[PDB]
């Protein structure tokens, strides 16, 4: 996997590859690799695919039974559960998960997840095998504040060259936008993001 | 894979004379070739007249004289503030150890005290609780420096009285405090020149029928 | 399956005032089993005495060998080789053997017949010279004889008084080590006299 | 192979040698001669791996005949196992060593005098009054240590060896099938028929 | 092991402790760890002891016969070559960690080599187990130009720092100045802060303590 | 049985006359990458101790999270809370000290290096470290990682013993951690140039300076380096 | 270690070493390897040190709760199954024992059990058990007899064990004797092989191998 | 433990079992009996493990004496055998097994017919007219393929039995100090003295 | 290490950084990666310091000897001298190696050699553990027939992030320009690179 997520003016944005691979073999060219744990937050899974499909299902349970008690919970508390999860499992799970949400009070948050168990929020996460290739680019390109269209721009040339080096990576460019508004899914397909 | 041991070096010694006992240990604490303290005591009182040191392995020793000093605090609620004897104290010791015989303490102990006709005591144990009094005891990194130096000149080992053919031995006498100090001192200048992990100070725990008295002496620091 | 610790043995050696004295033990074994009490650690070359301690084939060969090289020195040199000279000898020959080593402790001990000088040494199995002032120690009871000598040892020791420092050295430092004693030998050295002293030690 | 003894005496050097070969769960001979003929008055028993103990014993025997025609003249004892320990000093650092464990008894007309020389396959040569290779020394050495003199006659020295005998079929694990007793003295080499 | 070297206005120092170690042992107190290659060619040398001995006199050899061949004073740089090229052919397995420096023709020179053979070049160097120790000094307190006292000082107060802190390293200071134009000067025990304090006791026998079997005299003439 | 992920390296701290400093940079690598670089791992416990923390990151914040806790737990039934039956230093170490030998004895230890520095209630300067293995010791300086072998050399220059800690002012003390955070950065390669700086005095009470970036650095001599040996180019 | 125990005319001898090792450290030259049970029951230490001191003074608790309970002292038989069947509950976790049971019963007579860390259970006259028994053994079986007298087999047991002291390098120290009897056990003292060795090499006339 | 046989001939059943334990280089004890009575026409030789053989026979012994008082009566030999198997079927698939190999020799007194089981630690149950455990059956099974007829009398039994022990003391590489014998008939167990 | 070598207009610049390391223990910060084996061929080495020390002088060795024998040797005969080392000892060899050099007739040209001593031609090249981090950058940010100054800022750009990211990098960035002028050697300091 090559996975992101970006925070912007409006909110923020999740992005991600469609490649599952069994070895050198690609087992799934069209994967989901953005899955909603909550209206407004959503994460980006990579490592092992059903350590990170598990847990992913036991947040989105534990966070169905936050909102039927104490209502919409916090993109903070969503990662939260997602880090004791992975941290008391560590000896057990092989997981890196980026975990993005949009509040109305606090607009866009990004907390990424390492193997470890540990927690970070950041104003931009990378993650994943292809992630490694994007570190210069990503760093440099980054500003706070952007707009919708600048972001996608940020997100589709970043996971463009991630896919374009790493082997682990490829297919399509699916992205997430979580603003006021609401839900946005984009698809971005080869021909477009291999020529830019 | 994780590693559940370390060893923090150092050396302890004990020694009994008639009416005392002696129990010394270098200040210094290392982790492979790094000094993390030069002053960090590993010689305890523990309390009714029992000095205590368990050198090796310095969470496994800090473990072991914390669970033993709290023995000491509990047979005094137990049995109406009766004086824990240094004979008692050991065998007490035995099964704190052997408790842990299958993921042991990586500790050689040594205690020091009075028995209970007033005379001194030394007794030292293994890592898994095997224990035996004696008058002479180093243990730790350099106890193979000091113990045979002991055997010489506190039990006149391989010593026989000149002129007699060596058919007689020489005799058996307790040391004074005075001349068990010297023997200490030196035991531990000699240890420091030749051990890596010895050195910084020296400090020593004397008992007496009067209480714990504490002596401290610089060692090279190299 | 350890080749400095199979057969077993130690040696020491000091200096004094116009003197040197060299000591071993007599124990060979082969692991727990005590075989040989009369297996001598120390040989001599002219006037320069070497001990080896280790594994007792290597030991043998090494005495064998020198005895060869010092012979054709003499022949070739028409005198006697040198301390200073005989201790370069055996680094050379040690470190010939880098990546296939004799699993010896030798120790070179002797006085300068120009100079009258004492003189010691000690090496690794690969031939790194360990020059000292005051003693070298060899051996699988090695640790014990250095902590006795630390101790026991002073400068400028007179022989009569010197042979009773290095005994005493010897004896308590064998008594703590399973695979050193069963019988003990001294050598003092003075410029023109040599005295050999065996030993009464526990036997066990 | 396995058991090995020796003992010296006042005017002789006995060599007494298990009789057993074994190879598997199965003994495949039990009057078997471990042990080779160096020279008129020198005699070498041996034991180790198999195979390695035959060629090297062979291989020492042809050597020293080879210099007892050469020079018309018997070589020492001592001479001979100092010639055989360089030949295991040599092995245990080549590529394949023998894996050989021996012990010399001979007869020294020039000094009137026996002697007995153990020596293992690292080359680790002594001289004794009484040696054994393998596990027979954990029990024959301190049996020795008691009952053994060093004035004894010949007659007093296998009665020696029968009460270790005795005691290695008392408590030695394997049946080593007896053993063949050998005497070596002034007179040469002979071979006790009845033991 | 602690070793270093410093450049400074008009040629090249170089510095070493003198401890010698078998597992956590001593084994040489007061040992040389700075090696003559040539005359103004000198070498500091960790790692395996015997190693930085031999090749050490191996290349001082070759050089010297170089330098009569060739009716010229030898190089620091052939030095260098010769050596790295020799490690390296054994693939590190001669443990040689060496600094090379001194004073040619061409200049004054510091270079250091490691057991696989590698070289660097610098104004400062330190190689060994107390190399860390040393470094921090050296990055705390070199500076560009400096004079000769000054990196005297800086080289000795960088051992020092290997001597207390690291257990690989103690005893005493040996230093080997090579200024350009002048003879090199070998100052062995430059200094000597770790010296043994007086005994308590004096161990002096009475004659006749040892027990003896067997004397003899023993013939070492012809 | 575990292996340490995201890592956080050296912590240094020395005491001084009046109190104690301590320092750690603000770096999490993960292995030779150097991925996260605005964690801090100074954490301060009430207004007269500081937790320095080294090695895994998600275990220095389970300690993180026990400490916040510890706070709270304190505060209970407890109306001196902010006064005599306040959190002293020495209470929160063995607090720490207990459960990192008790996990390790567990064999499923916490993978850190932690540096209790503070101020007690009389005023004594509070210094102690304790690691992974349950070890525990304390000196006038201390340092972890590299810090260890780096570090401490140089803090021992100012105070080598007990007797220089009155002699040490404040001023010389935070100049000897700013220059060993230099060479840390110099020589470590899992280090960074910002970091975070605490002082804890008897009498000012709790300095915490974050955003510290290493300067005044030697770089001007690489200029004249050339090749590896011979190259005069 | 080296210890036996023996059977004869007289009752039973009882001798052990003294040594402690760790490893080819001599850690202990004193060691008490004969642990009293009760005036009529001895038991004796080989291998771990720890395990065996540690379960024989605890075998000793069982047994003073058994003549507790049962008004009467227990049998050697019962005494050595206690401890066998403790061992063989931890059998695979690593004990290391190697144990005599040795005493007298009205209804046993004099009794010697072998007891180890593997489970083996064995009555019997003779055993050696330890690093050095089989030095023991080879002094001990070439003159042993049942008719031996109290003297001589004393004297036996003490020098099997010094025979094995000199020879075994993880054995030594010093020689403890005991005699066991229908009245009880006779305690025959310590007995150091630093002067017991010179005392016998030149009395006997033995030890020919050492340099005398 | 080591060698364990059994025999079933026209009207008993004998078993011989080696008398030396051994540990080591020494033979601790060598009038050893590997054996228990588990009723009084019912034998259990065994052989494994050192500590788990006894430790398993006894315990069987106290279960077969249970039944036997409980009932006021004597189990089967095929009962008694199918109680065995279980057990080491059981304990097989435990934590630690035990490592016990038996042969059950027992008169069936209802059938009026000898019966001789063996079981290995596993717990595979055979009835045969002769059996073995351990490095024994390569010897042994052959020999009696030749030698055994069904309708032997016990005398004849005990002979074709000392034609088994005479060829193991001959090949077989350790020293097992003989055996003792046992008949189990319709008149219950007995001990052969001179054997 | 990271490293790398750009064509450009007028001919061909070779970079690096200056970190050794032994562990995380920085043996040299100040080290000279690049490295002569001729006049105007010049080459960038990562991996074994001790195995492209070694081979490098053998080069130079036979680079000299050929000059010697037919005058100027191209950069196509050097980089075949650094294969011919490196496969034939591939066993043995950790070295990656950039070979860059001016001709007169060929202008500035680029060889790369990875561990497998394949030999391979190209605009740049950009090798080490660093290396890894800028392969999104590089690539979106190369263009063909840059100016020098042009070139010189995407070289330094480029192992500033490598850096930044990379633990086995740092130092100061050192530089060698390669034209028909002659060899220019730059260097760069933390202090300006850092905030880039
Ligand atoms: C990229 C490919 C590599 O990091 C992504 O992380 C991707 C993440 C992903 C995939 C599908 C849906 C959501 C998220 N990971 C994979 O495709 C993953 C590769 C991987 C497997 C196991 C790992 O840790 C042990 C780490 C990475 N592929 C799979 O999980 C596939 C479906 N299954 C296997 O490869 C079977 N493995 C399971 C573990 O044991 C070995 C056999
Ligand atoms: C410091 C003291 C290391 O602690 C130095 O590096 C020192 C260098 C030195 C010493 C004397 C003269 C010149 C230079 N090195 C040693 O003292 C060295 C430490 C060491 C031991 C073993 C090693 O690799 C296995 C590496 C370093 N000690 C020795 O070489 C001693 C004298 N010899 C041995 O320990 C025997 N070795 C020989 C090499 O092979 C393994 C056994
Ligand atoms: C002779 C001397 C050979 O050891 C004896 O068997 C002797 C018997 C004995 C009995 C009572 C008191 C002291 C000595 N045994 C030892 O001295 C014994 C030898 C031994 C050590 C370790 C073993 O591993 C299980 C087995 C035998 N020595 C010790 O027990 C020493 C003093 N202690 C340790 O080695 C501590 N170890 C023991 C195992 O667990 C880890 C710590
Ligand atoms: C970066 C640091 C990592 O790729 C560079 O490649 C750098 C390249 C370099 C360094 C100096 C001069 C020119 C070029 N490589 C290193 O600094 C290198 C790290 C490394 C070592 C060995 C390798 O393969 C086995 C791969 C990378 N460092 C060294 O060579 C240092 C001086 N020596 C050691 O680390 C000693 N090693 C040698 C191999 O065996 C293990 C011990
Ligand atoms: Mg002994
Ligand atoms: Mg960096």
């Amino acid at each position: 996997t090559s996975i992101m997520a970006v925070t912007f003016k409006d909110g923020v944005i999740l992005g991600a590859d469609s490649r599952t691979t069994t070895g050198a073999y690609i087992a799934n060219r069209v994967t989901d690799k953005l899955t909603r744990v909550h209206d407004k937050i959503w994460c980006c899974r990579s490592g092992s695919a059903a350590d990170t499909q598990a847990i992913a299902d036991i947040v989105q349970y534990h966070l169905e039974l936050y909102t039927s008690q104490y209502g919409t919970p916090s993109t903070e508390t969503a990662a939260s559960v997602f880090k004791e999860l992975c941290y008391e499992n560590k000896d057990n799970l092989t997981a890196g998960i980026i975990v993005a949400g949009y509040d109305d009070k606090n607009k866009g948050e990004v907390y990424t997840i390492p193997l470890g168990g540990s927690v970070h929020k950041l104003p931009y996460a990378i993650a994943g095998s292809g992630s490694t290739f994007i570190y210069g680019y990503c760093d440099k390109n980054f500003r706070e504040n952007m707009s919708k269209e600048e972001t996608v721009d940020f997100i589709k040339h970043s996971l463009s060259q991630a896919i374009k080096w790493d082997g682990s990576s490829g297919g399509v460019i699916r992205m997430v936008v979580l603003t006021a508004a609401g839900v946005e899914r984009l698809i971005f397909y080869p021909d477009e993001y291999e020529q830019l | 894979q994780f590693n559940p041991y370390g060893d923090n070096g150092g050396t302890i010694l004990g020694i009994a004379g008639e009416d005392f006992a002696v129990l010394a240990g270098d200040t210094r604490n290392i982790t492979d070739y790094s000094i993390n303290s030069r002053y960090e005591p590993k010689v305890f009182d523990c309390g009714d007249n029992i000095v205590m040191s368990a050198n090796g392995f310095a969470a496994d020793g800090d473990a072991l004289v914390k669970r033993f000093k709290n023995s000491v605090k509990w047979y005094h609620f137990d049995h109406n503030d009766k004086k824990l004897s240094i004979n008692s104290a050991a065998r007490n010791i035995q099964h704190l150890l052997y408790g842990k015989r299958f993921f042991p303490y990586y500790v050689h102990t040594i205690i020091a005290g009075l028995d209970e006709d007033g005379k001194g005591a030394v007794y030292s144990f293994d890592p898994v609780g095997s224990y035996e009094r004696e008058q002479c005891r180093a243990g730790g990194a350099a106890a193979s420096l000091i113990m045979p130096f002991l055997d010489n000149q506190v039990n006149f080992k391989n010593q026989y009285e000149p002129g007699t053919n060596g058919k007689v031995k020489k005799p058996l006498k307790y040391l004074s405090v005075e001349e068990v100090i010297k023997l200490v001192r030196d035991s531990f200048t000699s240890a420091t020149e030749r051990h890596i992990q010895v050195g910084d100070g020296l400090e020593i725990l004397i008992v007496t029928k009067d209480g714990v008295r504490k002596e401290f002496y610089e060692l090279k620091r190299d | 399956s350890d080749p400095s610790s199979i057969n077993g043995g130690i040696v020491v050696a000091m200096t004094g005032k116009d003197c040197v004295a060299i000591a071993c033990d007599l124990r060979l074994g082969s692991q727990s089993l005590g075989v040989s009490n009369k297996f001598e650690k120390i040989f001599h070359y002219g006037h320069v005495f070497l001990g080896i301690t280790g594994l007792a084939t290597d030991v043998t060969t090494l005495n064998e060998m020198f005895r060869y090289k010092t012979n054709l020195y003499k022949l070739k040199e028409e005198r006697a080789i040198e301390p200073e000279t005989f201790t370069q000898l055996v680094s050379s020959s040690l470190y010939e053997r880098r990546f296939g080593p004799y699993f010896v402790g030798p120790v070179v001990a002797g006085i300068n017949s120009k100079s009258g000088k004492p003189f010691i040494a000690g090496f690794d199995l690969i031939g790194c010279i360990d020059e000292a002032k005051d003693f070298i120690v060899s051996g699988t009871a090695s640790d014990q004889l250095f902590g006795m000598c630390e101790s026991l040892y002073e400068p400028n020791l007179e022989p009569e008084d010197l042979f009773e420092t290095i005994s005493q050295a010897l004896l308590n430092a064998a008594d703590r080590d399973a695979l050193s004693g069963w019988g003990a030998v001294v050598y003092i050295i003075k410029k023109d006299e040599v005295v050999k002293r065996y030993l009464k030690m526990r036997q066990d | 192979m396995d058991i090995i003894l020796g003992i010296r005496v006042q005017d002789s050097v006995i060599l007494a040698s298990s009789k057993a070969v074994t190879r598997g769960i199965s003994v495949l001979k039990d009057s078997d001669d471990k042990t080779r003929q160096l020279s008129p008055h020198t005699l070498m028993s041996f034991a180790g791996e198999a195979g390695d103990t035959v060629q090297f014993a062979e291989y020492i025997q042809a050597n020293i005949q080879l210099y007892s025609i050469r020079e018309d003249y018997e070589l020492s004892p001592q001479a001979v196992s100092s010639f055989v320990r360089q030949e295991l000093a040599k092995s245990i650092r080549s590529r394949r060593p023998y894996q050989v464990n021996v012990l010399i008894g001979g007869y020294d007309k020039k000094k009137n005098k026996p002697e007995l020389y153990q020596i293992d396959y690292l080359g680790t040569k002594v001289e004794l009054p009484y040696g054994a290779h393998g596990y027979s020394g954990f029990y024959t050495f301190s049996l020795l240590d008691h009952h053994y003199r060093p004035d004894m006659t010949t007659e007093e020295g296998l009665d020696l060896l029968k009460l270790c005998v005795q005691e290695l079929e008392k408590r030695m694990p394997m049946d080593f099938k007896g053993v063949i007793v050998k005497i070596v003295d002034k007179d040469g080499i002979r071979q006790v028929d009845d033991f | 092991t602690t070793i270093v070297g410093v450049k400074f206005n008009n040629g090249v120092v170089i510095a070493a402790d003198t401890r010698s170690t078998q597992g956590p042992i001593v084994a040489d107190k007061n040992c040389a760890k700075l090696h003559r290659i040539s005359p103004k060619i000198w070498c500091a040398g960790a790692g395996t002891a015997a190693d930085t001995e031999a090749v050490t006199q191996l290349i001082g050899s070759n050089i010297e016969l170089h330098s009569l061949y060739t009716s010229r004073e030898p190089r620091v740089v052939s030095a260098l070559q010769m050596l790295k090229q020799h490690l390296f052919k054994y693939q590190g397995h001669i443990g040689a960690y060496l600094i090379v420096a001194g004073v040619d023709p061409t200049g004054s020179h510091l270079f250091s080599i490691h057991a696989h053979g590698s070289t660097d070049v610098g104004y400062y160097l330190s190689l060994g187990s107390g190399s860390l120790a040393a470094m921090a000094v050296l990055e705390s307190h070199w500076k560009q130009d400096l004079t000769k006292e000054e990196a005297i000082k800086l080289a000795s107060d960088a051992i020092q720092a290997g001597i207390w802190n690291d257990l690989g390293s103690g005893s005493n200071v040996d230093v080997c100045v090579m200024e350009i134009g002048k003879d090199a000067e070998y100052l062995r025990n430059y200094l000597t802060p770790n010296v043994r304090e007086e005994k308590q006791k004096s161990y002096k026998f009475p004659r006749g303590t040892t027990a003896v079997l067997k004397e003899s005299i023993v013939n070492i003439c012809d | 049985t575990q292996q340490p992920i995201v890592t956080g390296t050296s912590v240094i701290s020395m005491k001084y006359d009046n109190g104690v400093i301590i320092a750690a940079d603000n770096l999490g690598s993960y292995g030779s990458l150097l991925r996260f670089n605005g964690v801090e791992r100074l954490i301060p416990v009430g207004d007269n101790t500081v937790v320095g923390i080294s090695g895994d990151i998600s275990d220095m914040q389970h300690i993180e999270r026990l400490l916040k806790d510890l706070v709270t737990e304190n505060a209970y039934d407890n109306p001196l809370a902010d006064a005599e039956e306040a959190l002293e230093p020495s209470y929160i170490f063995e607090y720490l000290a207990t459960v990192m030998y008790q996990r390790r004895s567990k064999m499923n230890p916490l993978w850190n290096a932690i540096i209790v520095a503070g101020v007690q209630s009389n005023g004594d300067q509070f210094l102690r470290y304790v690691n992974l293995l349950g070890v525990t010791y304390s000196s006038p300086t201390l340092a972890t990682g590299f810090g260890a072998h780096m570090a401490n050399p140089l803090l021992r220059k100012v105070v080598d013993r007990e007797s220089d800690i009155p002699k040490t002012t404040v001023q010389v003390a935070e100049e000897a951690i700013v220059n060993a955070m230099r060479v840390l950065y110099y020589r470590d390669a899992r280090s960074s140039r910002n970091f975070s700086l605490a002082i804890i005095d008897k009498n000012t009470g709790l300095t915490f300076k974050k955003n510290l970036q290493v300067e005044n650095m030697k770089w001007d001599f690489a200029k004249d380096i050339k090749g590896y040996g011979t190259q005069k180019i | 270690t080296t210890t036996l125990a023996f059977r004869f005319q007289g009752g039973i001898i009882v001798a052990v070493d003294s040594r402690a090792t760790a490893g080819n450290w001599v850690a202990s030259q004193t060691v008490k390897k004969v642990i009293e049970i009760n005036p009529f029951l001895l038991g004796t230490t080989a291998g771990g040190a720890a395990d065996c001191q540690f379960w024989e003074t605890w075998l000793g608790s069982q047994c003073r709760l058994h003549e507790l309970r049962e008004k009467e002292r227990i049998s050697v038989a019962a005494a050595s199954k206690i401890l066998s069947n403790l061992v063989y509950q931890y059998k695979g976790a690593g004990l290391s024992m190697g144990t005599m049971i040795c005493g007298y019963t009205r209804k046993e007579g004099p009794t010697i059990y072998y007891v180890d860390s593997d489970g083996t259970r064995l009555k019997g006259d003779i055993f050696c058990v330890g690093s050095g028994q089989t030095f023991a053994y080879g002094v001990l079986d070439s003159n042993y007899k049942w008719d031996l007298s109290v003297e001589d087999a004393l004297y036996l047991g003490k020098r099997s064990i010094l025979a094995a002291a000199h020879r075994d390098a993880y054995s030594g120290g010093s020689v403890n004797l005991y005699h066991v009897t229908e009245d009880g056990w006779i305690y025959h003292g310590n007995h150091d092989v630093g002067e017991l060795f010179w005392k016998v090499k030149e009395e006997e006339g033995s030890f020919n191998n050492v340099i005398g």
